């Protein structure tokens, strides 16, 4: 399937506020700049298209 | 995975 | 809802293949007719737009 095509919305990324891998692949959610709105983007394409919002997420989220 | 359990 | 529009895209529910209350109110990942499309639709709104195709999901997965 299908799902996450947030990206083509053609809005710019501001955070990650969610993630999952329930539908196979990695996905994020990510709200976009100047919007409340949110959707599924694949990781492998924001691993390219915002690596610094990427990696903010993953470091709010560090535990030892 | 939801299961509606009855 | 902020994340769930898929019902905006205009396109005939066929199925739904998931679902979360991960944002508090239930969604449905709903698969579209004729297309590996899906999208999250708030299940409210499913309730009423498509009542056999919830019904149908609730149905395939009862468990005692």
């Amino acid at each position: 399937n299908d799902i996450a095509r947030g990206f083509e919305r053609g809005l710019e990324p501001e955070k990650i506020i969610g993630a999952t891998d329930s539908c196979g692949d990695l996905m994020f959610l990510m709200k976009w700049k100047d919007t409340d709105e949110a959707d599924l983007v694949l990781a492998k394409e924001a691993n390219v298209k915002c690596p610094q919002i990427v990696i903010a997420f993953y470091e709010e989220r560090l535990t030892w | 995975v939801p299961r509606v359990s009855l």
